[PDB]
């Protein structure tokens, strides 16, 4: 009647078979099944372990159903970035006459993207239309380092975004900051955060 | 004894209807306790024995939710059901399901069924070992497929050996003045001349409880199943059942037949004789 | 009790 | 599958509305949830057939039916600021697997005043020529600012055709006013190039922000244009200069 | 496809005794489809208040259903069951003998 998910945040590096876990306290469930949902985005069924069976499997992913002990593990071999969502377990009644689902909140997952030749750098991109207006670019650097906001306010600073080049095969973390302050510069945009010691900063 | 559940469901198509016609009733033994009619206007399960109105709202809710449930699953069969025979949505058809369990003396599991028809007649069955499924025809092997694909007999088999069981045991608890019950037959005999020279003899069995009973006729030691006229067990209405058996003798050759009743309501068999 | 999961034909 | 309608919808305290919700495969269970930070899904009602329907766990407020197999309509009679959230319609057999198939999700905003309805600003960013030489790439940024609330949907077009590899757009906005329950939010996404694509006058880049907003039948008069649903795009050509 | 034509036995509740209260019964059962009238008839007219059991069936699938109706037999009136179903080309009558 009862369904968890712990521990409820997880982050792995890129390549490492990762396991997540669903517990569930009656025992008499009908399946359970295991979704994967991306923010501000809906939700994929992933897999689905019916009451007599053991185990599902597809591609990277494969959970297996421990009906007696009230549990389930959801393994994601070779985690990518791609793999990066919040994942939902939930089951559903053999009995009962109601139908109803029992979801648990879920295990928010993170797979930090490996790079290659780190180049932490900060540039100043300005307007297409009015070179009056810029917005600073820190990108390039490694998983080690965190994005925090500013300490400002009106100094808008977005969170590390990984993009992929894939004829390329190559990848890369970035944020973005920007400011109608005055006193806002590339030099400090990113002052409130840990930043790696040798990042370029072109003049 | 032993005892047993079932469940029969009727499904008929009503072309031109805005909804099929979905029926479903309950039985313990010979004793209907549950029924539920889609034509209804409560849309409910309904008691239909007083044992089981002592069941509280959680039970009729659970119950009305799955029974329409069952409505629903029904409805769609009948339109995959015409499209595995490619008929017309111009004529009626009929889909019936039956399904429950027996349980020995000790009330403990049996045997566990779940048929199901299709214009009168088989259309897949489970086999006895609750694991696998018989397909009457062609069409039914694609039934057996799906259900095979989607391991079906195995949840159903739980619910047989699980669930029906033991309601099939709270049922017969709770009403025990009625189903643990056994009513002997009120016997007696009619006598009609069908002619100057012949004469019919029939032997009457009444208000009995279970339906299982055996009539038989014979002639000075003999049987005379050949020329013996049985009827269908019937209902008398009041929970109790009715049945008859004749034959056609000689005038003044009467006292030379007699009538044999056996029911387990009775210590030993009857035997019955004409006299004038 | 009816049974709760009815798979259709 | 399961398709649910609208996507995206703004309504003022008050007004009724009715999202759609239809499946074709013959599924006989039906049911909508209402998602919320920290909150989890919520299931409000639910249907096992036609001519059933049951409540949830948040049913208030909220009004079904099940006349038919494919449509179980979520009705909000007098739409409340409370029943902001993302709906989700959900619907599976009452056998076989159980599996359960869910819809896109539709998002509904409920505003006491329209007034505070702004479609973004949108505007595209050049890569720097200090990029350029340091990496051999080329990255362009899209930033949709000051909208509200937030429905949108960022696109990336180049040379009159959507890319989607070498870009990356933030999973959800950020609010420019933080400690505000109404603050208008900002948008940024990056495309990412190699230096040579960038530096050749023949290439065009355009971000898009698909914006939904207000519709006809809403009251507007203002000096500002009315806020509707509509496209906002910003662009730049590559150059070698 | 399969149509049985339905089995009719017409008989009381009770042993038939005049001036008392009983009850009049008409069993139909064999037949299939499920579609079927019947009707309980006084001295050759339609009896008003008539119900029926509800719908079900028997091993081999063929449907059976129980009319009754309370009544007081007497020596003079004469009771029957009218059934009309797709097997039959006529609805067929069958009368009340409480002699047999």
């Amino acid at each position: 009647q009862e369904v968890t998910q712990i521990p409820a945040a997880l982050s792995v590096p890129e390549g490492e078979n990762l396991v997540l876990n669903c517990s569930f306290t009656d025992s008499a469930i009908y399946n359970l099944q295991w979704f994967r949902q991306d923010p501000g985005k809906g939700l994929t069924s992933l897999l689905l372990i019916q009451s007599s069976q053991r185990e599902q499997t597809s591609g990277r992913l494969n959970a297996s159903l421990d009906k007696s002990s009230g549990r389930s593990t959801l393994y994601i071999a070779a985690s990518q970035p791609g793999d990066s969502a919040t994942y939902l377990c939930a089951v559903r009644p053999t009995s009962g006459g109601s139908y109803i689902p029992t979801f648990g909140r879920g295990t928010s997952l993170i797979v930090h993207p490996y790079i290659q030749n780190p180049d932490p750098a900060v540039y100043q991109l300005r307007d297409s239309k009015s070179s009056d207006k810029s917005v600073c670019l820190f990108t390039d650097f490694d998983s080690q380092t965190n994005v925090s906001q500013s300490k400002d306010s009106d100094v808008y600073i977005t969170d590390k975004c990984v993009l992929d080049m894939r004829s390329m095969d190559f990848k890369s973390n970035s944020a973005v900051a920007w400011s109608n302050k005055s006193d806002f510069a590339c030099a400090n945009a990113f002052n409130n955060s840990i930043i790696p010691e040798d990042t370029f900063f072109p003049s | 004894g032993s005892h047993s559940m079932r469940y029969f469901f009727t499904s008929v198509s009503r072309p031109g209807r805005g909804e099929p016609r979905f029926i479903a009733v309950g039985y313990v033994d010979d004793t209907q306790f549950v029924r539920f009619d889609s034509d209804a206007a409560s849309q409910r399960m309904e008691p239909r024995a007083p044992w089981i109105e002592q069941e509280g709202p959680e039970y009729w809710d659970g119950e009305t939710r799955k029974v329409k449930a069952h409505s629903q699953t029904h409805r769609v069969d009948l339109g995959t059901l015409r499209g595995y025979y490619n008929q017309s949505e111009a004529g009626s058809h009929t889909v019936q399901r039956m399904y429950g369990c027996d349980v020995g003396s000790d009330w403990r599991f049996l045997r566990g069924y779940h048929q199901y028809a299709y214009d009168g007649k088989d259309y897949i069955a489970l086999k006895e070992d609750l694991r696998s499924w018989t397909a009457a025809d062609m069409a039914a092997q694609t039934t057996k497929h799906k259900w095979e694909a989607a391991h079906v007999a195995e949840q159903l088999r739980a619910y047989l050996e699980g669930t029906c069981v033991e309601w099939l045991r709270r049922y017969l608890e709770n009403g025990k003045e009625t189903l643990q019950r056994t009513d002997a037959p009120k016997t007696h005999m009619t006598h009609h001349a069908v002619s100057d020279h012949e004469a019919t003899l029939r032997c009457w069995a009444l208000s009995f409880y279970p339906a299982e009973i055996t009539l038989t006729w014979q002639r000075d030691g003999e049987d005379q199943t050949q020329d013996t006229e049985l009827v269908e067990t019937r209902p008398a209405g009041d929970g109790t059942f009715q049945k008859w058996a004749a034959v056609v003798v000689p005038s003044g050759q009467e006292q030379r037949y007699t009538c044999h009743v056996q029911h387990e309501g009775l210590p030993k068999p009857l035997t019955l004789r004409w006299e004038p | 009790s009816l049974l709760m999961w009815i798979t259709q034909c | 599958g399961v398709t649910q309608t609208p996507k995206f919808q703004v309504l003022k305290t008050g007004q009724s509305m009715t999202l759609q919700c239809a499946q074709d495969m013959n599924h006989e269970y039906m049911s909508w949830y209402r998602q919320d930070p920290g909150m989890g899904l919520r299931l409000i009602h639910y249907s096992v057939g036609a001519g059933i329907t049951d409540q949830g766990e948040v049913p208030n407020g909220y009004n079904v039916s099940r006349s038919t197999t494919e449509d179980f309509p979520l009705r909000l009679l007098s739409a409340a600021p409370s029943q902001t959230s993302v709906y989700f319609c959900a619907s599976s057999y009452v056998g076989n697997t159980g599996e359960l198939f869910f819809g896109e999700g539709s998002r509904l905003t409920v505003l006491e005043d329209l007034k505070n309805v702004f479609p973004p600003e949108v505007a595209v960013f050049e890569p720097s020529e200090a990029e350029i030489s340091h990496t051999q790439k080329a990255t362009l940024v899209c930033l949709a600012t000051g909208f509200y609330p937030d429905h949108v949907e960022l696109s990336w077009w180049v040379n009159g055709k959507e890319v989607h590899s070498g870009v990356c757009t933030d999973p959800q906005p950020l609010k420019e006013q933080p400690a505000l329950n109404d603050s208008r939010y900002a948008l940024s996404s990056r495309l990412r190039v190699s230096a040579t694509f960038w530096q050749d006058p023949r290439n065009h880049f355009r971000c898009q922000v698909q914006f939904y907003g207000l519709s006809e039948n809403d009251e507007w008069t203002q000096d500002r244009a009315k806020p509707v649903t509509q496209i906002v795009s910003a662009e730049a050509w590559g150059r070698a200069d | 496809m399969i149509q049985r034509t339905p089995k009719i036995q017409v008989y009381s509740r009770h042993p038939a005794e005049n001036g008392k209260s009983n009850f009049l019964n008409c069993y139909v059962s064999g037949f299939h489809p499920s579609d079927i009238e019947v009707d309980l008839l006084k001295n050759g007219e339609r009896i008003e208040k008539v119900e029926h059991s509800d719908l079900s069936f028997s091993k081999d699938w063929s449907f059976y259903l129980l009319y009754y109706t309370e009544f007081t037999p007497t020596e003079k009136d004469e009771y029957a069951c009218r059934v009309n179903h797709v097997t039959l080309s006529q609805p067929k009558i069958v009368k009340w003998d409480r002699d047999m």
